[PDB]
């Protein structure tokens, strides 16, 4: 009784007229399926394939998003943490100044925090502004008899902009601290952006191919069994593992997906390990008090040579915890694409009393074919589909173009060089 | 589809040890983070533990730091929990959940199996009547008292499933002695006290105490 | 506490309440109707603002109720009066907070009857 | 060490209304907040995670928006299968904490409670203990107050109450209070009365009985 399909099709929601009791005899399904049912069942067959794959790898999209939101929130907090800590130490020792000149540190980090969150891309002039704002106020402390009305309404570019080769008031501290601050803001940024792509990459990469060549005769896999015979013959592994590979042999991100998690860990280690953050959290205060000491004993040369013109939330999780917590989440992601076919053929299919044989392309006959191929050279011997001459598809092949430059952008940033 | 089934006994005295299994099917158990969340007879949900997908990181709540231990088996696809030397406060309904990827979100929960800690023993219930109090004063109501039993499940019925309308079966209440007790009332016309007959047969499964009782009015 | 005279059946009008003047923006005042020849029956319940408004089944959709937190005065709007809604309407505040339904202090009210 | 809170504890609304459930946290949580729906005695569902994002399968009528320490959960048009208990969660600290649930009940016209009393059984008196029962049948809202009068004396600690869930044919509740006493303590007095105070009642009504009919 083909009406066994009728109730099963009623669960899927078909208008059960002209399908219950009648069977007659770039295409599909060589049957108790009507003409318009076929054209509408392949569309129904494709739907689960998308929803199954996207839900299968859905946790990579959520993990990279969760680590992003918790790493991005971490860096912003430690910027605000160090801003408040630098004010405490400098107010204790010196009761002569800084009593009402802590307003510069607010404008210092705020422009630093714009380089981190891409709000701006100007840091070399940003630091020169800060050193100048300190330069035009410490300078008169050892020159108290003199008073200075600045030139025009702005002293200069930013008073002694050091351009054109001024004998630096703070000798080497501006260059040294710039090198230490620059390597930090760019390393913590290429890491966050790298995670930001990873979410976007896998999110759109999970949107599954339409591949009409794969879609047509995909119905043969699981759909057309319902059309002719009873639906109790859920397909076994042999047939399944090749149609899901042949339809997905394009998205072979495996060569470019491995180096990505490598660069994520490599940059994380240099960033987790000191010299990239917690050192430059206190290095600012050390070099500032060191540069002023150079000034104190080298002001005789510079001041004499400058007679001319004007002269509540939960505290940031420890980065070490945030790194091995990051490391564990990523361990289950490296060999993900190779293990993707097993999960897809390991859900609705009970392959894991009745029998072992299952449905095949043209009957219930026994199957013993091969089923490992995963790239164009490997899937050129495709028994059940027609993979493209070069496996990678036109939009995907553009996900190994702008979505692996971050790896080199994270690797180079881990060295100190950027752009 | 995505299924999380829990098993294990739930009636032990203080000091008894229980282990629960969270058999998982419908998805690859090795990818996701698992966790245990318990629901007491109270309203709130209490978190007790959670374990990484590989099993490298294990977290326990502050109230279960010493006597609690969680394990994992990615081959058999089963999540365990070792409950040792539980105090009376551990009495709750224990769920197992899966982390969808985002930190500490649980999209798929288990059906639930409850654990109870009590020093009482298995005892059958005593059935007592609540005779109706009463020309025709509205529609009188009668009842059926069930007192002093253990453990929890006991089913009250009237007339072997023939009469079920207007019947209210109240939830059991744990009294000072440690034994549950409940009552089931029925609203009937004041003229049916002599024509028809009502029998509230009460069955306590864990004690094999099927008791049939009649409520005759005076 | 309002009077305009007797009204025709099906006509609509509003009332108000004031018996004890004290701070009362949190406890919720009530509204009854009692006709001599029958005990007091329920009309509407003016629960504390944002805890919703509940009416008796006899006046569902007709009579309305609203209150003010700073004015500390509660009113009842009456619409579509049937020729059998004639009674004196009294208001009473619930003393407790847990909505225990305890109307300790009652008021006189003001009826109007129907023509 | 971190505290979560919700508001209100119980909200009454009709089918088709607009409902907003507010959750409040002690400390700041940028976007780490989850919402769950739990029907009586069954497993909870995941509604809204990451403050504002919806879970696959959840209808479009569910909405949640929050940033900081104040969060909301909005139902645009209430459908009959939304009556359940909604829970708040935390996704930041090591000891993740849930908030006590908000029970979303059906709204109904006010119904005064039907009061009854039942005498202790002559077969129960043989064991030396006598439990007197007081029945409140079919009423709404659920909030009510029951006091026990033994010869017009207030009681406390000897009475235990249990309330039913919401009925499906009239959306009403029912409550029962059991006064437990020993036989010797039961013989001293002659009048036992429970008086019910409900918003639908003009005055606290009473039901009493005497020993020996």
């Amino acid at each position: 009784s083909c009406a066994e399909t009728r109730q099963v099709l009623g669960a899927r929601g078909y208008s059960l007229n002209l399908i219950p009791p009648a069977l007659i005899t770039l295409r599909v399904c060589p049957t108790c399926c009507s003409s318009e049912t076929e054209q509408r069942l392949i569309r129904e067959t494709e739907a689960t394939f998308r929803g199954l794959v996207e839900d299968t790898g859905s946790f990579l999209v959520h993990t990279l998003a969760a680590r992003h939101r918790k790493f991005d929130e971490f860096f912003l907090e430690m910027l605000s943490v160090a801003q408040h800590s630098l004010t405490q130490l400098f107010s204790h020792s010196y009761g002569r100044l800084y009593a009402q000149h802590a307003l510069i540190f607010n404008g210092l980090f705020s422009r630093l925090r714009d380089f981190y969150g891409e709000t701006g891309e100007g840091l070399d002039d940003t630091l020169a502004d800060f050193w100048a704002q300190l330069l035009e106020r410490v300078f008169p402390l050892l020159h108290p008899q003199y008073s200075f009305p600045p030139d025009y309404l702005l002293c200069l570019s930013r008073l002694a902009s050091s351009t054109d080769g001024s004998l630096q008031p703070f000798g080497d501290s501006p260059r040294r601290l710039r090198l230490q601050i620059t390597r930090t803001l760019v390393a913590a940024r290429a890491f966050v952006q790298g995670l930001e792509t990873g979410r976007n990459v896998v999110s759109e990469a999970l949107k599954v191919p339409v591949s009409e060549g794969c879609s047509q005769a995909l119905m043969r896999l699981i759909g057309c069994p319902l059309c002719r015979g009873v639906p109790s013959l859920m397909p076994c592994q042999g047939f399944c593992l090749n149609v899901v590979r042949g339809c997905l042999s394009s998205r072979g991100l495996e060569p470019d997906w491995g180096n990505y998690l490598d660069g994520l860990l490599i940059l994380a280690d240099k960033l987790q390990g000191p010299f990239s953050f917690e050192l430059t959290a206190e290095s600012i205060g050390v070099k500032i008090s060191e540069g002023l000491m150079y000034l104190q004993e080298n002001s005789a040369k510079v001041s004499a040579q400058v007679f001319q013109e004007c002269g509540t939330t939960a505290a940031g999780t420890n980065l070490h915890r945030l790194v091995w917590e990051l490391r564990e989440r990523l361990a289950r992601m490296r060999g993900f694409w190779a293990r993707l076919s097993l999960t897809v053929c390991g859900d609705s299919r009970m392959a894991a009393l009745e029998a072992a044989p299952c449905w095949t392309g043209a009957g219930r006959g026994r199957y013993l074919p091969p089923v490992v191929g995963g790239s164009p050279a490997e899937q050129v011997n495709n028994p059940e589909l027609k993979v493209d001459a070069s496996g990678p598809d036109v939009p995907t092949r553009r996900r190994r173009l702008q979505l692996r430059a971050a790896t080199a952008r994270m690797k180079t940033a881990a060295l100190g060089h950027d752009l | 589809e995505v299924q999380l089934v829990e098993t294990g006994g739930g009636v032990v005295k203080p000091g008894g040890s229980l282990r629960l299994s969270c058999a998982a099917s419908g998805f690859t158990f090795s990818d996701y983070y698992m966790s245990w969340i318990r629901q007491a007879p109270g309203k709130g949900l209490e978190w007790v533990s959670y374990i990484s997908s590989s099993g490298s990181t294990i977290y326990y709540a502050d109230s279960v730091k010493g006597r609690f231990t969680i394990s994992r088996d990615n081959s058999k696809n089963t999540l365990y929990l070792q409950m040792n030397s539980l105090r009376a406060e551990d009495t709750a309904v224990y769920y197992c959940a899966r982390e969808s990827g985002y930190d500490y979100v649980f999209d798929y929960w288990g059906q639930g199996t409850l654990v109870a800690v009590s020093s009482a023993s298995t005892k059958g219930p005593s059935v007592f009547p609540l005779a109706p109090s009463s020309t025709s004063g509205g529609t009188a109501a009668l009842g059926c008292l069930v007192k002093d039993y253990f453990p929890e499940p006991v089913t009250v019925s009237w007339n072997s499933g023939a009469l079920t309308s207007g019947v209210h079966t109240f939830p059991a209440v744990l009294q000072s002695s440690g034994l549950y007790s409940l009552s089931s009332v029925v609203t009937v016309p004041s003229s049916s006290l002599g024509t028809q007959t009502y029998i509230c047969n009460v069955n306590h499964k864990p004690s094999n105490t099927k008791v049939d009782k009649k409520v005759e009015p005076k | 506490x309002s009077g305009g005279g007797x009204v025709q059946x099906g006509x609509s009008l509003x009332l108000s309440c004031x018996a004890x003047x004290x701070x009362x923006x949190x406890x919720x005042x009530x509204w009854x109707r009692q006709x001599p020849g029958x005990x007091r029956e329920x009309v509407x319940x003016x629960x504390x603002x944002x805890x919703x408004x509940x009416x008796x089944d006899s006046x569902x959709g007709r009579f309305t109720x609203s209150x003010d937190x700073x004015x500390x005065x509660x009113x009842l709007q009456x619409x579509x009066l049937x020729x059998x809604d004639x009674a004196x309407y009294y208001c009473x505040x619930x003393x407790x907070x847990x909505x225990x339904x305890x109307x300790x202090x009652w008021g006189x009210g003001t009826x109007v009857t129907v023509s | 060490d971190i505290q979560m809170t919700q508001s209100p504890s119980t909200l009454s609304a009709f089918v088709g209304d607009r409902v907003t459930i507010t959750c409040r946290a002690s400390q700041s949580i940028s976007s780490w907040l989850a919402w769950y729906q739990q029907k009586p005695g069954k497993a909870p569902k995941l509604l809204i995670y990451a403050a504002s994002t919806l879970q696959s399968g959840v209808p479009s009528r569910f909405s949640g928006s929050g940033s900081g320490t104040e969060f909301t959960l909005t139902i645009s048009s209430l459908q009959p299968e939304d009556f359940a208990t909604y829970y708040c969660q935390q996704l930041n600290s090591y000891p993740i904490t849930f908030g006590q649930g908000t029970r979303l009940e059906i709204k109904r016209t006010v119904a005064a409670p039907s009061v009854f009393i039942f005498p202790p059984s002559d077969e129960q008196l043989k064991s030396g203990t006598a439990s007197v029962v007081c029945l409140l049948n079919n009423f709404y809202p659920r909030e009510a107050k029951v006091q026990w009068k033994v010869d017009n004396a207030l009681q406390s600690g000897n009475s235990q109450e249990s309330v039913t869930e919401q009925d499906s044919k009239d959306s009403t509740y029912s409550l029962s209070s059991t006064l437990t006493l020993s036989k010797a303590d039961y013989e001293k007095h002659k009048v036992y009365a429970c008086e019910v105070t409900h918003q639908g009642l003009s005055s606290p009504v009473t039901k009493s009985f005497n020993r020996g009919e």
